[PDB]
RNA sequence: UCGGUUUUUCAACCGGAUCUUUCCUUCUGGCUAACCUGUACUCCUUGUGGGUGCAGGCGAAC
């Protein structure tokens, strides 16, 4: 169970993470089973300005939804035993290029595969059981695209201590800069 | 028919200019109207702007800067030859000197020095003086 | 075009100077002469295997293609071997600065290496003055099929 | 602004910012699947479908609930009609139109109507036969449309 | 006038204008959780109806279609969402 | 503006309005200098010293022109709550 | 320096090469040019100042 559920397995890290995985079956009826069909891709460490550190646990897709079922105490869990450090479930997208017009027919894309699409859907994933009202976007007079991102008024302070992270999480991962911002 | 959308964005704003609002909001809002409005703010024309992503088409808030005088987008999008350039901006333009010209090409959506510099001209969108 | 029949007129027709042997053993029988067109065009098998004989097509006869190399959707195939091309083309008034969709049929002599139907874009060839208005000869019926194997809409 | 009158209407039904599930209102995707596949096995038609699904169970959009759309999902079940829903309801009307119009030999209005009705048709026909939902070279008008309905 | 701080206006002034017309369109519909007098059992239904509509299984009829908003049968209780 | 080495030309260097920056005309017979008092504890009204704003004739005419210095106002400190950014 | 001359201090400006979750139509062989190279190690300022050199292997230099 240390070197198996994680699709391909080579660092430390990953196997740490298995190894936590394993501690936790110990729950049994709920925390088990349900946590034998998941499997991690890659683990991404992402260091947050503050001291605080993120990881960023990579999912190959058809799991998503499971992982949904489960993901909160599951969080919680895995922060109790990697302590300080936030972790954010993360699903990982293709991202198939743009077909330019000398390029080799790549039998059509599908918006979904799409760049935007992807960043979108990071941005569903990263972000909690939570679910995003609305986006605005800043363009700032000098040339900086600021991605403003509303809350859901309910649940919150899941998401409180994580915010910074999260944004940091987001930067690392594409480079544009998230705002998280709660109406009242 | 909201036939084009560039067009209905200017429109919109040169009203809100005219009376003096200091916002605009324009409905519709494409990747054309979010590049002319970078263009405008690059020559310091704009102030900030905030697209909200409608989980639909678009729309878009500007702050105005009062620095605004008329923005026009052309009518068809005449495809425009290098030299045709100078006479687009004899015509359009208040001076030899200042203001732009929004040609979009083959390079993007650039004003019309830009492109010159660049060498490279394309169809024109706007222009703002 | 053509459609069966292969030996068909008031003549009998063969391709000249290309000539079967009586006397040499050959399952085959019939030597069939092709050319490679060229021009980058992969010159149709349905002529290989073909029994056609038909002297204004390019690759199983004496025309051969040079000059201009045009494209255009078909309009008309209602007459035997050869097809209506209209080539449409966006010609421009400096007056206005504006432009004119317009229209200009090419007729375009057909060979059975295809089988072109209604609103097909071909790619056709120029070459030796085939009869009267026809000047062309079709290359490239590049069009598939354009959902046939696939119109169905049930799953 | 509006395809026949000179009327400006902009009634409408709206939609909410969430492509996500709407939390709490339960169920799952398969029950929805299920239900619809039942509606449509009852004779109902799409929009129908979609209605029934909203007010009684806890249906906000199937293209929320289930991934795909409603049309989608008939489709895949092989249950959806020959003829477009709308492009069917219109010929119904036409037929009743028609049929009216049989009847009343004045009555210039509703011929006036009819004739309408029977453009609307033909811009829905030449659409379906671009899409191809429609098999080409099929028109649509006075005759067969009768036979067509049922 | 002149200045109108756009993007986040006032709760009222959005519940004042039409419902198309705001910024980030939700629709400002309901969904009754319907309780009957007959069985202890709550039923998800659209504040507006264009159907009358029965129970999980029961023929008590819940609500009547009007032009809008739906007319509850008499004495039902409701809860919302 | 300037001729070439320096030397300023274009004299009468346009007042702009604080609420519009649109140009004050040089006939501008509708347009106005406001001029608020820069203030102290107890009497003290500072005599020299203002707090000034220039309102162009035209947003006056339109008849929205209290609520554009009342947002002046709150921008220089000269008032506080009076006028919000949200209406 | 006997009105012009080029680098550093400096920018804007166009261009190219890149990795980023991102490929430029693809390989049959020419040709590999140089090192991802090391086979002996040293003429030599106490040494990564400097490469004549042949067996595994970068293709874009066409
Ligand atoms: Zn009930």
């Amino acid at each position: 169970p240390q070197a198996k559920i994680l699709s391909q397995a080579p660092t430390e890290l990953e196997l740490q993470v298995a190894q936590a995985f394993i501690d936790l079956e110990n729950n049994s009826p709920e925390l088990k089973a349900d946590l034998r069909a998941l499997q991690f891709k890659s683990i991404r460490e992402i260091e947050v300005a503050g001291g605080k550190k993120a990881l960023a646990v990579f999912v190959p897709v058809p799991s998503l939804a499971a992982y949904h079922k489960v993901q909160i105490k599951l969080t919680r869990e895995l922060e109790k035993k990697f302590q300080d450090r936030h972790v954010i479930f993360l699903a990982e997208r293709r991202i198939l290029p743009k077909p330019s017009r000398k390029s080799r027919q790549t039998q059509k894309r599908p918006r979904s595969r799409t760049l935007t699409a992807v960043h979108d859907k990071i941005l569903e994933d990263l972000v909690f059981p939570t679910e995003i009202v609305g986006k605005r976007v800043r363009y700032l007079v000098g040339g900086n695209k600021i991605q403003k991102i509303l809350l859901n008024s309910k649940d919150v302070q899941h998401i409180d201590n994580k915010l910074e992270s999260f944004q940091a999480v987001y930067n690392k991962l594409t480079g544009k800069q998230i705002v998280f911002e709660i109406p009242s | 028919t909201r036939t084009s959308v560039l067009a209905d964005a200017l429109n919109a704003i040169n009203n809100a200019e005219k009376t003096g609002k200091r916002q605009v909001l324009i409905r519709p809002s494409s990747k054309v109207i979010i590049k002319f409005l970078q263009v405008m703010q690059k020559h310091g024309y704009i102030g900030e702007f905030e697209y909200i992503d409608d989980h639909r088409s678009g729309k878009i808030v500007v702050q105005l800067n009062g620095r605004l005088n008329k923005c026009g987008v052309i009518s068809p999008r005449f495809n425009v030859k290098i030299a045709d350039v100078e006479k687009w901006t004899a015509n359009l333009l208040p001076a030899r000197q200042f203001g732009y010209v929004i040609l979009t090409t083959s390079a993007g959506i650039m004003d019309h020095e830009e492109a010159h510099r660049k060498h490279v001209s394309g169809k024109i969108l706007g222009f703002v003086y | 075009s053509t459609e069966l029949t292969v030996q068909s007129e008031r003549a009998f027709q063969k391709q000249p100077h290309i000539f079967t042997n009586p006397k040499a053993k050959a399952n085959r029988k019939t030597k069939r002469w092709y050319k490679n067109v060229g021009l980058g065009f992969k010159t149709p098998k349905t002529a290989i295997e073909g029994s056609y004989i038909d002297k204004k097509c390019p690759f199983t006869g004496l025309v051969s293609i040079r000059g201009k190399i045009l494209t255009g959707t078909v309009v008309s195939t209602r007459m035997h071997r050869t097809i209506v091309i209209r080539r449409d083309y966006l010609h421009y008034v400096p007056k206005y600065n504006r432009y004119e969709k317009r229209h200009k049929n090419v007729p375009a002599h057909v060979s059975p290496a295809f089988r072109v139907q209604v609103g097909d874009i071909v790619t056709v060839g120029q070459c030796r003055p085939i009869s009267k208005t026809v000047r062309f000869n079709v290359l490239k019926v590049a069009s598939a099929t354009g959902k046939a194997n696939k119109q169905f809409a049930k799953f | 602004g509006r395809m026949h009158s000179k009327g400006k209407g902009m009634s409408s039904s709206a939609i909410p910012y969430s492509r996500n599930a709407p939390a709490w209102f339960k169920g799952s995707s398969d029950g929805v699947v299920e239900q619809i596949i039942k509606y449509a096995r009852k004779g109902l038609t799409p929009s129908q479908i979609g209605v029934l699904l909203r007010d009684a169970h806890g249906v906000t959009q199937a293209k929320v609930i289930t991934g795909n759309k409603i049309l989608r999902i008939l489709k895949s079940n092989g249950l959806a009609p020959e003829i477009p829903e709308d492009l069917y309801f219109l010929i119904k009307k036409a037929v009743s139109v028609r049929k009216h119009l049989e009847r009343n030999r004045k009555d210039k209005d509703a011929k006036f109507r009819l004739i309408l009705i029977e453009s609307r048709i033909h811009r829905l026909a030449r659409y379906y036969r671009t899409v191809s939902v429609l098999p080409p070279n099929w028109k649509y008008e006075s005759a067969t449309a009768s036979a067509l309905v049922n | 006038v002149l200045v109108q701080d756009l993007l986040h206006p006032t709760a009222a002034s959005e519940a004042r204008k039409h419902k198309l017309k705001t910024l980030v369109q939700s629709p400002r519909s309901h969904f009754l959780d319907v309780k009957c007098p007959g069985c202890l059992n709550i039923t998800t239904v659209f504040s507006h109806a264009q159907t009358a509509v029965t129970c999980e299984s029961c023929s008590t009829v819940l609500c009547t279609p009007t032009g809008g908003k739906a007319k509850l049968s008499e004495g039902t209780s409701f809860r919302r969402k | 503006m300037e001729n070439d080495k320096g030397q300023l030309v274009e004299l009468y260097v346009p007042r702009k309005c604080s609420a519009t920056n649109r140009i004050i005309k040089a006939k501008d017979h509708s347009s106005v200098q406001i001029n608020i008092a820069q203030v102290d504890e107890e009497g003290r009204a500072i005599p020299g010293e203002y707090v000034t704003y220039a309102l162009s004739g035209y947003i006056r005419a339109r008849g929205e022109a209290d609520d554009s210095l009342n947002r002046l106002a709150q921008q220089d400190g000269l008032l506080k709550n009076v006028w919000s950014y949200s209406r």
